[PDB]
């Protein structure tokens, strides 16, 4: 939905990089329940 | 009872622990082993361990260990303290943090025939190689290990142990009203070989 | 000492105790009376679901060949003896996850001249307690303590509960023992109830 | 064995590894200490706790267990559980985790004129109070004490033990080419001292430490 | 140390370690308590736990392990395993998660007197109602309960050494101040049983937390 | 070419042949006692590590 | 089984365990070491540990543990408990925090010319100097030196069973793969002592680490 927001309203970063941090922050929730095997990959890491 | 001290002193007259029972050079013991699942405490993916707590079901026969009950007041069983009697050297192969033994030294049952059940509890951290490609999705094999440490197949010979269902079964046994199940982990297959 | 050790002679080595043996004849069972005392709840760890206990269990059973007459021995009344000299029920926590089946502290029992065998070890236990998580922060949670002996049978031994008396009424004690005086809270935990059955 | 199972019987028929060895109660049992450190495990600062493996070198003498090798074959040294000889009791004091005692109880060294070796390594976990002024740039000041458990000066004294050409060792011993560092701390400085404390009564038995 | 080999060999030839080491059953064994503190190890507030390193002193005197030191070439004093011995059974009884009781049996000296002292060193690990309230700035009051587990009063007497804790070897605490600490005797009656009391020794220390780490890292 | 002596500490002399330009003595001390080790070349030792390297026939000891 | 009670009766009625089994005590007992590696547990590179599970093969000969099978009924191969005869002392002299020498003691097997095997399993904590220049491209050489402790190298040899350590019930690893793996036998002489040789077998493992996870979690 940040290419449905105007340019003119001046938030397009302020949303899709806030997102990313959103998503920084549910990587730490991770860190300490997936395998740390090098194998494969996990599908939710994938997903992520 | 007296007459039990009497057997038991009877039985113990020249027996050794440490000695397996073979009547003639060349024979085999054959050792039964079953297992009961009480709880599957943990599957920890980080240390790619399985722990469990379960209960063995070892069955064998020592020849040394008969009498006729009839000239024993009619005993014709006894619970005798583990280390008195000789046990299969039987471990948890792949064990992951170096225990290979029970949790508890208990009583061995033994039969006027020489028939031995020993059921000793035991907390088991298996190792499991987890396949990582589809989780949290994931299904897991993981296996449990069971062999006499020391005796060879011409001395101890193994068979997969029979429930109290007097057929040959090929399960781990599960106690279906006091088992509470993992809250991670659902057992599709339990099988034994 | 002289009672002391000639009692401790007379039923050890005179009648030739032997600890392998059960106090019962080969078709009958001991009857031991349990009670669980509860010094202190240490934790409930929610994430590897598991109740740490302080429990002092009290275990009573008549053992008639620890026995003796008082006139006999300068009326002498109780006798300490260490727990690896007299034979035991063993009871043992069934219920534990961390493999520590028996109680931390195998101290002494108390004889009686009427063969009475009291034992109150203490114990720290780890047990399995699944944790419902619907109500969190709210919840509440149903841990339990499983005692038995995995060394005998119902035809080796009976388990009951404990029998205490008030004004010379017997009843069965139905509950674990808190000492309301002596007791500190757990820090995030409260006892509701505590119920015992056999 | 033929000569071994001889001095054994020879040594430890009538022996009593519960009496020091001193012809008489006022006389002092001298030990010679050395100290190896073979790693520096760790310093848990949360823990405050300094974790490193050692070797004790131990050197004492034993009259009762002397002997001569002409009468038996040239048997130099013997070597014996340390269950079987009389021991002092040296225990690391300051140690945090409730581990005094060795890791493993190796087997002591007999030789002829009552000389008696004893290196057991241990792993020990010994409190260091952590200085936290200049944390991350700190260094550290951590103790390793090592005293008898149940013997006091007047019965166990320590010496420090000396190198080939008689120099006083008075610090921790080192293997340079077998040493590897630990890789977030250096070691500068590693001194020994022997320690002497008056009694916990004037007049009585004082109390030494290494 | 032959003489001392035969003393030994004499004192445990007809020794019995189950039995109360007094002359007669009906007096109590006299024993002296004093507890050292070496260090205060941690104070976890979570689940209301205090480990402690200590050293637990008992004093008492075993009737059947007396010498004449002129037939034993003059030696008045010996060491000997605590296992060999009658020992009292002291338990800490507000034990959270530790040990009940003495797991360290080390070595007793012993006198020609019959004077047994063993001190033998112990990490306690004691529940304590922790008060959270005050909070970086909290005072907080630690007991450690001991007393014979199986013993009463009528049969093995409990003293305490001195009316303090000694803290004489104790290292500084990077977190906690001890304020105040002492030692209390209780006797304890029950009304079924009015000739036998229950001893107990609680020694208490009166903590206070330093507050400078939870100032700079919160507040 | 260039000959160096390699016996250890205290050993009967043993010689061999090598192409680098210097021979080394290596001494250190352990719990147990000296340990001298004799080659070719000049290697890099750890610090507390006794190094002798020179550059002549046979003279490590 | 009576044959085997009376044999174990006979060899243990005046056997001592603390000498070295030989004829003669000018001669050394010949040890044959063989190291198997099960799984690779842990590479710790924090305080530099390697974690293993391992088999440490040792045989030997025991000079009076012989017989005649034909006294005992044709028994020629018996199994004992490893406790009650003499053993190298071998111990991991870089363990880090682990155990230094075997302390789970499996039984021993013995054949009737005084052959003895015994198997026992370790978990070998083994310090090794831990390169992280490269990490998670890194490349690490980890060692066990194994010796008897307190024998020198005149009364207990030390040989290597082979000159690979075992790898054959290797369980794979995850995180590791061993490229190499060999075994050295080390005579060191001292200056004071020209006679005397102290023996040491290091086996080693050069592994390299699979990098996908830190690839896809952190570059
Ligand atoms: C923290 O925490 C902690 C805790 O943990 C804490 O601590 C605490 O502290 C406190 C203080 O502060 C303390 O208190 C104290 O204590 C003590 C002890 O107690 C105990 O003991 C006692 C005694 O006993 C005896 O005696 C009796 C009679 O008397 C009898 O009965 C008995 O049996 C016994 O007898 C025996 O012995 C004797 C000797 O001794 C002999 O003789 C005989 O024969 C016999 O043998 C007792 O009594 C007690 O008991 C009580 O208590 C309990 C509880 O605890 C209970 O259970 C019981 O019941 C009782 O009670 C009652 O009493 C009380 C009081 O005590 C009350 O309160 C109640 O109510 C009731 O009534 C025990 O067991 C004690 O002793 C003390 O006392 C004192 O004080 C009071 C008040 O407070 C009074 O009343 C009294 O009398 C006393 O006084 C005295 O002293 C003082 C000082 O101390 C002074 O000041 C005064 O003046 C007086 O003096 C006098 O006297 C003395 C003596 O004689 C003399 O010496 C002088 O010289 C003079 O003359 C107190 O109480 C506590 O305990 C603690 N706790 C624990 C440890 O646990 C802390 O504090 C914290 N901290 C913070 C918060 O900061
Ligand atoms: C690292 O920690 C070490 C302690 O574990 C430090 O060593 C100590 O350094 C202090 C001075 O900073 C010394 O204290 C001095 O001691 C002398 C002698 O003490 C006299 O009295 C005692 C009884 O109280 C008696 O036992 C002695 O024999 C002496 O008669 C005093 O004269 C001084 O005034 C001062 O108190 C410590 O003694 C010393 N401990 C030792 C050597 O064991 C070390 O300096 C620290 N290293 C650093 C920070 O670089
Ligand atoms: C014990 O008490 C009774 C009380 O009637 C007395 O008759 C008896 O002599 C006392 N002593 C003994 C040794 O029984
Ligand atoms: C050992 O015996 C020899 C010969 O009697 C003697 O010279 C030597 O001093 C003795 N050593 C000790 C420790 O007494």
């Amino acid at each position: 939905f940040v290419f449905y927001l105007p340019p003119d309203a001046g938030e397009k970063m302020g949303l899709s990089i806030f997102a990313l941090l959103t998503l920084t922050v549910f990587l730490l929730l991770l860190a300490d329940k997936v395998p740390e095997t090098s194998l494969s990959v996990p599908i939710i890491i994938k997903y992520l | 009872s007296e007459a039990e001290g009497r057997l038991r002193e009877k039985l113990f007259s020249g027996y050794d622990s440490t000695v397996r029972p073979a009547r003639e050079v060349g024979d085999r013991v054959w050792v039964s082993i079953g297992l009961t699942l009480a709880q599957l405490i943990s599957l920890n993916e980080k240390d790619e361990e399985m722990s469990t707590k379960v209960y063995l079901d070892l069955e064998w026969t020592d020849y040394r260990l008969s009498w006729d009950p009839e000239e024993h007041e009619g005993i014709d069983s006894l619970r005798i303290s583990a280390e008195s009697v000789w046990l299969p050297d039987v471990v948890l192969l792949n064990n992951n943090d170096g225990n290979f033994d029970v949790a508890l030294d208990i009583n061995v049952v033994v039969s006027s025939d020489g028939s031995m059940r020993w059921q000793p509890p035991g907390i088991y951290r298996s190792s499991c190689s987890i396949q990582v490609t589809y989780f949290p999705f994931d299904w897991q094999n993981c296996t449990m290990v069971f062999s006499s440490y020391s005796y060879d197949s011409s001395e101890v010979s193994l068979q997969t142990g029979l429930s109290p269902e007097g057929q040959e079964r090929q399960e781990v046994y599960i106690h279906e009203g006091t088992f509470i199940e993992n809250g991670q982990w659902e057992i599709i297959h339990k099988p034994s070989r | 000492l002289n009672e002391e050790e000639r009692l401790i002679r007379h039923l050890f080595e005179e009648k030739a105790y032997n600890k392998e043996l059960r106090p019962a004849a080969h078709k009958e069972s001991v009857e031991i009376s349990l009670a669980l005392t509860l010094s202190n709840l240490i934790s409930l760890k929610e994430v590897e679901e598991t109740l740490t206990t302080n429990v002092w269990i009290e275990q009573g059973w008549t053992d008639s060949r620890l026995q003796w007459d008082a006139e006999d021995f300068g009326n002498i009344s109780v006798l300490r003896l260490p727990a690896d000299m007299v034979w035991l029920p063993e009871i043992v926590l069934e219920n534990n996850n961390d493999g520590s089946f028996q109680i931390s502290y195998s101290c002494n029992v108390l004889i009686y001249p009427s063969g009475s065998v009291y034992w109150l070890p203490p114990a720290i236990f780890r047990s399995s307690c699944p944790i419902s998580v619907t109500y969190f922060p709210f919840d509440w949670q149903n841990c339990s303590l499983k005692f038995s002996s995995l060394k005998y049978t119902t035809k080796e031994i009976t388990l009951s509960l404990k029998q205490a008396e008030e004004d010379g009424r017997s009843y069965p004690v139905e509950w674990i023992i808190i000492d309301p005086e002596g007791f500190t809270e757990n820090g995030e935990w409260e006892i509701v109830h505590r119920p015992a059955r056999v | 064995k033929n000569e071994e199972l001889r001095l054994y019987h020879y040594l430890f028929d009538t022996y009593d590894p519960g009496r020091r060895p001193v012809q008489e109660p006022e006389d002092t049992v001298t030990i010679s200490l050395k100290v190896t450190l073979t790693n520096l495990i760790s310093l848990n600062e949360k823990e405050e706790t300094l974790t490193t493996s050692v070797w004790i070198g131990i050197d004492w003498q034993d009259y009762r267990l002397n002997y001569s090798k002409g009468d038996f074959g040239g048997v130099e040294t013997l070597r014996v559980p340390s269950e079987l000889v009389w021991l002092p009791e040296i225990v690391l004091e300051n140690n945090i985790d409730g581990q005094f005692g060795v890791a493993y109880e190796a087997n002591v060294l007999v030789s002829e004129g009552g000389y008696l070796s004893w290196l057991p390594p241990a792993i020990y976990r010994s409190t260091c109070a952590v200085e936290v002024t200049y944390f991350p740039f700190d260094w550290q000041n951590c103790s390793l004490v090592f005293r008898s458990q149940t013997y006091n000066a007047e019965e166990v004294e320590f010496v420090f033990a000396v190198d080939d050409e008689g120099k006083t060792i008075s610090k921790i011993d080192i293997d340079t080419e077998a040493y590897t560092e630990n890789g977030e701390w250096a070691i500068d400085f590693c001194p020994g001292v022997i320690r002497r404390h008056d009694g916990d009564s004037a007049g009585g038995p004082g109390e030494t430490d290494v | 140390s032959e003489h001392e080999t035969r003393l030994v060999a004499k004192l445990f030839e007809d020794y019995n370690s189950v039995v109360r080491p007094v002359e007669d059953h009906r007096q109590a064994v006299e024993v002296t308590v004093g507890l050292q503190l070496i260090q205060l190890i941690n104070v976890d507030e979570v689940n209301q736990i205090v480990t402690t390193n200590v050293r637990l002193k008992q004093q008492w005197v075993d009737y059947n392990l007396k010498w004449n030191p002129d037939d034993y070439g003059g030696v008045k004093k010996i060491h000997i395993p605590s296992e060999k011995i009658w020992r009292p059974d002291l338990v800490l009884y507000n034990n959270a998660d530790g040990d009940f009781a003495i797991v360290k049996f080390t070595k007793v000296l012993l006198d020609y007197t019959g004077h047994i002292t063993w001190t033998p060193p112990a990490i306690f690990k004691s529940y304590c109602e922790i008060i959270v309230t005050h909070f970086p700035f909290d005072e907080q009051n630690c007991s450690m309960k001991l007393g014979t587990w199986t013993y009463d009063g009528s049969v093995v007497v409990i003293n305490p050494e001195s009316d303090q804790p000694d803290l004489s070897n104790f290292m500084e605490s990077g977190e906690w101040v001890i304020k105040e600490s002492r030692g209390w005797k209780h006797w304890v009656f029950y009304a079924c049983c009015p000739s036998t009391p229950y001893l107990d020794i609680t020694y208490h220390f009166v903590m206070q937390r330093l507050p400078l780490y939870f100032i700079v890292n919160v507040i | 070419s260039m000959i160096c002596y390699n016996q250890q500490s205290s050993q009967p002399p043993t010689t061999k042949t090598c192409s680098e330009t210097s021979c080394y003595k290596k001494t250190w001390r352990d719990h147990r006692g000296t340990i001298i080790e004799r080659g070719c070349g000049c290697p890099k030792v750890k610090p507390g590590i006794k190094l002798h390297c020179c550059r002549t026939d046979k003279c490590n000891n």
